[PDB]
RNA sequence: UAACGAGAUUCCCACUGUCCCUAUCUACUAUCUAGCGAAACCACAGCCAAGGGAACGGGCUUGGCAGAAUCAGCGGGGAAAG
RNA sequence: UGCUGUAAAGCUGGGUCGAACGGCCUCUAGUGCAGAUCUUGGUGGUAGUAGCAAAUAUUCAAAUGAGAACUUUGAAGACUGAAGUGGGGAAAGGUUCCAUGUCAACAGCAGUUGGACAUGGGUUAGUCGAUCCUAAGAGAUGGGGAAGCUCCGUUUCAACGUGCUUGAUUUUUCAGGCCAACCAUCGAAAGGGAAUCCGGUUAAAAUUCCGGAACUUGGAUAUGGAUUCUUCACGGCAACGUAACUGAAUGUGGAGACGUCGGCGUGAGCCCUGGGAGGAGUUAUCUUUUCUUCUUAACAGCUUAUCACCCUGGAAUUGGUUUAUCCGGAGAUGGGGUCUUAUGGCUGGAAGAGCGCGGUAAUUUUGCCGCGUCCGGUGCGCUUACGACGGUCCUUGAAAAUCCACAGGAAGGAAUAGUUUUCAUGCCAAGUCGUACUCAUAACCGCAGCAGGUCUCCAAGGUUAACAGCCUCUAGUUGAUAGAAUAAUGUAGAUAAGGGAAGUCGGCAAAAUAGAUCCGUAACUUCGGGAUAAGGAUUGGCUCUAAGGAUCGGUAACGAUCAACUUAGAACUGGUACGGACAAGGGGAAUCUGACUGUCUAAUUAAAACAUAGCAUUG
RNA sequence: AAUAGGGUGAAGCCAGAGGAAACUCUGGUGGAGGCUCGUAGCGGUUCUGACGUGCAAAUCGAUCGUCGAAUUUGGGUAUAGG
RNA sequence: GCGAGAGACCGAUAGCGAACAAGUACAGUGAUGGAAAGAUGAAAAGAACUUUGAAAAGAGAGUGAAAAAGUACGUGAAAUUG
RNA sequence: AAACUUUCAACAACGGAUCUCUUGGUUCUCGCAUCGAUGAAGAACGCAGCGAAAUGCGAUACGUAAUAUGAAUUGCAGAUAUUCGUGAAUCAUCGAAUCUUUGAACGCACAUUGCGCCCUCUGGUAUUCCGGAGGGCAUGCCUGUUUGAGCGUCGU
């Protein structure tokens, strides 16, 4: 009764793809993920799950702009060209 | 479903993209240790969760 | 223990009024000028049943004394109005039923209907079907006028407070047993969720403080205080007196 | 005999899902959906269908002649002529009862 | 308390393998073969009688005895398994 | 291979092996395993054992191949039996679709086969959906709470329009005229809603492509027609008609827009059937025979209706009238008309299409020619749509976008010319996303190719009350490891002398009854029931008889023609059979208990428990 | 959105008979009901049947309750751990 | 976080979960949970060719210091097995 | 006596212990201060002559410019590629750029590749309609500008 027959019944999504994280944990009817918290301006983090934060955080995914911030600094965040030696 | 959404049937799309056996000259390179696609996926085995 | 099905329904999830089919709150026309000083006339359009209510309800279309306009009306029906019926509202209306007078335009022993508590709030009492209020008499040093209202109650209103002349439609309702539960259940269909009742004697001691015991039994007094609190007020709330009513009150 | 199959992705015997069954020049059997029934303009004082007007479903009559949806009279396609007639007569008799409460009144008014 | 009841109970008619008291028949197994091929469980293991013993032994003591490898059944024991 | 030590252990011979390691004096510790139902990994006995047994069932030959119970083709035998094992979809899956190759692993036997493996191919829209609307509800803003994450509120204590409409101006400035109750937004691939059909075509796509024929919306815009000198049309007593035939603000209405059941009527598709023109089958005998083709889309015109309405007239001797008794001096019957066009007919679309035959071309891309495609009938038939009615409720059975009409009379209009795109014709455009396939005893969820679960459309012939059961046509499958035997014990199913519950806690299980027609039917009762009470008789086949109707023709009470299955009776007849398979109540006399219909412990309790109407009390 | 085919035969209506009246009786018609037999459906009584390392972590077979409403059901939506 | 230097530390069941395409594969509606897996050889020199086989393979041969290193790859213990 | 069972040895299996390594981990110390509306962290989808992943990148897509260096890349192929040279390869360096759809995410909306409006240019006989290109339109708050509102209020 309520084990192989009801699970038969399973094909109604409670959730689908969050926009912000892609993750599917965009609760449908709650119009809220339980992954990030979208729509809320903050992320949905949590000290009592620090294996979470691991799984999204700094440095788990491109870090297109701060791979670079640290060349820059070392420069002294350079304006201009290089000019070529004689 | 054949009703899809643009959205699924872009995940859709790349799915079956990834899902492609290695190409053979790779296992030439010098140290190369890639000797088969590991990341396979069949339809009746493992669903995609999409 | 639980919280029981009392403190539930406050929260009003499942238990708020079906009220998809009701056809308008019925009010009498806001107060303005032209019922303040003289008054002013409408037809009768439809008389109509609203899901939920024993009384029907009549569509009244009015002028707009202001701007080139109709005002649809809902009023609670009193018995004999018929549609096309003119319907003559304010302080110089004349005593027909129908008609929505001030009290105080009313001689003593005027039988009138959805009377208002207050000066302006379109109608309070006498509402359900086959009720009224009865005047009782006028203190026109105070500006006050005391009626009687369904339940024997007399109570004290200003003069300028309107009713409408008649009893409301639709009496003797009751007189008719229901005779099945499939009545009951489409009765509170669209009335709200508070059918079928199970007796909290019937219940587990988590339910309600009725339940438990190896026989259905209440155990203490189902008198209740006034200061008890929620959760505790099961049963019979404040009674001044219990049992059969024997002889006159 | 030949079964039929519905030509859309509704697959529910719904309002605006009913099919007809219709044999083509091929011989075969296939199903036609069928639109929804028109309704008849009615007349707004009694509430009976209006006589002369065609029973379209309401955005066909934007694409239809003008006369398809009146009648040459005062409240052609709005009021029945019985209404009309109703009109006609109680405002003539109304008005003209208004003028004899009137001299009656001016009677009234300057001898009392 | 009429009507109703997959509610509990007693009696009567009809009916019958429920029984006296069992017999016979059919299909699928079981059985044998080709292919395929698990699991529970397992201190070591596996014949009895008495004795004593943690007071009911497969093992100890004293007797009876005791001959390879096995197949189908079976449900006494393993104070069987869970 | 041995030696040393009581021992923990140390050293050594031989084999294997390939890059580091030891003795002694000290330091240090994550330092010694047989157990912890220890942890992780690996391997046994059991054991070639249990087993691979639901869904009726397969066989012969040929081809392919190294290999065939299982692949392909042919022949046969079967099943699902239109409430399908058929043909589609919604959810869910995501390439499972198609072609070619292919068999290491998977398909609990096999495999040359596959939803497996590999390489490629494949989803075409102005008209089908989404998109738009609002539903229950979700939720910004102004504000008000809260330390705050955030909570409340959505007509709300708000100075809330990214307003429109014109004459314009080309001066990219303007002049004004009206309003702003309500109005952020999201919320339906089953609600509402602009518009497409037929024939053909692919290995796989088609209401999407090809051919033809249409339609809607938005824009531009000319010609014809129409109108005006009585400026913004005529006709009809009227219902109202038409090719058109000004109309701002504002307002009023209508459509969108609505439960359920009952019988009736009409149509459509299907079923049944006659003639004729073809084709196929049977032919010992018979059969003017058995089977089969003979079709007509969206769209345009004319015509077509119950209801409703108009004119005439004035009604008791009351008449008209439905299967169902409702209507009429508030105007019936009669006579004459108007309207909706649901539905049918004719024509165009359109025979040029499709279908069925016959004759020819050819490896042949692909064909070419000829003929026919016609005229009816029937009905308590089945399904479905609509219509006019009737019943029912202390139940009266959504909203909005959107479209139209009317009221109103602002403004602008002619004569040598003026207006209008609601009349006809013509020109341009319609973007985005989905679209393959499964929808299930193998494409979804149950760890799986699991006897479970999962919403819905179409529905042939016979028997019959029946869409039940049984047989068959179209379509689809023949899938489920197999072979040989037929012990015990089983599982599922049968029968049984005489007795008939003696068995057992207990008639548990089985048996008996069963359809229909006719007869007969008790106590008790809330008068409705009990009741199919109980208890009896009949039932096949064949040959007849009688009754029950329709349309025409003027004691027409008659003739002519046509037509559906219902009922009753009689004779004969037979191994006394006959609802012959299927289908299908056992009954009676009482007690306890709950009034009844209904509900719950998904997965050990369905009850006397819960609920209920009714009664009463309390605020 | 879905729900074969029968039985019974409530109001209302038509006709006839009896009666001084108040009224009564008979034959039709009609098609009511949380009525009834019984399919699909929904449920799950009994065999305390099968299976019980199963087809299945609740199924299979027969038997059975109910089957036009307090009915069954898809989707949307609301209610969230004292 | 960025950049460096170290250790009486661990040495692939240890040390971070992760020495490897590791927060990967995979599970769950979701929050979350979360592995296993290093080593041929100095160098592919990764076995040309003949022969049996339908093929996988086998037997010769060949490369290599070694095939008692053949990718099911250094050494190759025990249970278990011929 | 065979077979069978058990024990032992040799060889071969099963399996992956032991030994030896180690671009990894862990801990200690030293030095530094550098994310984002000038659009970050993160996500999705794409990009190579032949790539699935990892790594890199964004329609300029395993990268463009610049500076340095000085002859490669490499599994195969190939220059309309290069060698006493503005010249192979190079995240060697890095100061100039590109940066799809998103995301605090900003026209509104988002389970939709949904729906607007403004300016300039352009095509279709167009101030109004349809198509294309480029640039724009969030909220709170601050300073200032302009236009306003209130018999709150001063003057004539
Ligand atoms: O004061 C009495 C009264 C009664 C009632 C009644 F209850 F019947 F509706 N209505 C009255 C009314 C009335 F409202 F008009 F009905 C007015 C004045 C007196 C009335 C008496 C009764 C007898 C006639 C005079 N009025
Ligand atoms: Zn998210
Ligand atoms: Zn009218």
């Amino acid at each position: 009764g309520k084990g192989t027959p009801s699970l038969g019944k399973r094909h109604n999504k409670s959730h689908t793809l969050c926009n912000r994280c892609g993750r599917r944990s965009f609760h449908v009817q709650k119009k809220t993920c339980s992954s990030c918290g979208y729509p809320a301006a903050k992320m949905r983090s949590h000290n009592w799950a620090l294996k979470a934060k691991r799984r999204r955080t700094t440095g788990t995914g491109r870090m297109a702009y701060l791979k670079h911030v640290t060349r820059r600094f070392k420069n002294g965040f350079q304006t201009g060209v290089a000019k070529a030696q004689t | 479903p054949s009703q899809k959404s643009f959205r699924t049937k872009q995940k859709l799309a790349k799915a079956q993209k990834q899902n492609r056996p290695l190409p053979q000259w790779i296992r030439l390179r010098t140290d190369n240790k890639i000797r088969y696609n590991a990341k396979r996926r069949h339809w009746r085995r493992t669903k995609l969760g999409i | 223990g639980r919280v029981i099905r009392n403190q539930r329904k406050g929260a009003g999830s499942i238990f708020t009024s079906h009220t998809r089919l009701r056809k308008g709150a019925a009010k009498l026309r806001t107060l303005d000028y032209a019922e303040r000083h003289g008054y002013i006339r409408g037809v009768v359009k439809q008389i109509i049943h609203d899901p939920g209510r024993g009384a029907p309800l009549a569509k009244v279309a009015f002028r707009d004394p202001y701007k080139y306009k109709l005002r649809e009306e809902t009023f609670i029906a009193n018995e004999g109005v018929y549609t096309g019926q003119f319907i003559y509202a304010g302080k110089k209306a004349s005593l027909n039923v129908g008609n929505i007078l001030p009290l105080g335009a009313c001689p003593e022993g005027t039988i009138v209907s959805n009377v208002e508590e207050k000066v302006g709030d379109r109608g309070a009492l006498g509402r359900t079907s086959g009720n009224y209020v009865i005047i009782i008499g006028h203190n026109p040093d105070e500006n006050k006028t005391r009626v009687k209202l369904p339940s024997g109650a007399k109570k004290i209103i200003s003069s300028d407070a309107r009713g409408v002349i008649g009893v409301v439609a639709g009496g003797g309702r009751i007189d008719k047993p229901l005779l099945k539960a499939g009545r009951a259940f489409h009765k509170y269909k669209v009335k709200r969720n508070s059918w079928p009742k199970t007796r909290g004697v019937a219940m587990n001691p988590v339910d309600h403080p009725h339940g438990g015991g190896n026989h259905q039994h209440i155990g203490k007094a189902s008198t209740i205080s006034r200061g008890a609190v929620s959760g505790q007020k099961a049963g019979l709330i404040a009674a001044r007196r219990t049992g059969l009513l024997r002889g006159t009150q | 005999a030949q079964r039929v199959t519905y030509r859309r992705r509704n697959p529910y015997n719904t309002r605006s899902n009913k099919i007809k069954v219709v044999k083509t020049p091929g011989g075969k059997l296939v199903a036609q959906h069928v639109k929804k029934a028109a309704s008849r303009v009615k007349c707004g004082d009694c509430g009976s269908a209006l006589a002369g007007i065609s029973t379209l479903r309401p955005r066909q009559y934007a694409q239809v002649s003008k006369t398809h949806k009146t009648v040459q009279r005062a409240y052609g396609g709005s009021r029945c002529a019985n209404c009309v007639k109703e009109r006609i007569v109680r405002a003539f008799l109304i008005e003209e009862q208004k003028i004899v409460k009137r001299v009656l009144k001016e009677q009234q008014d300057k001898e009392k």
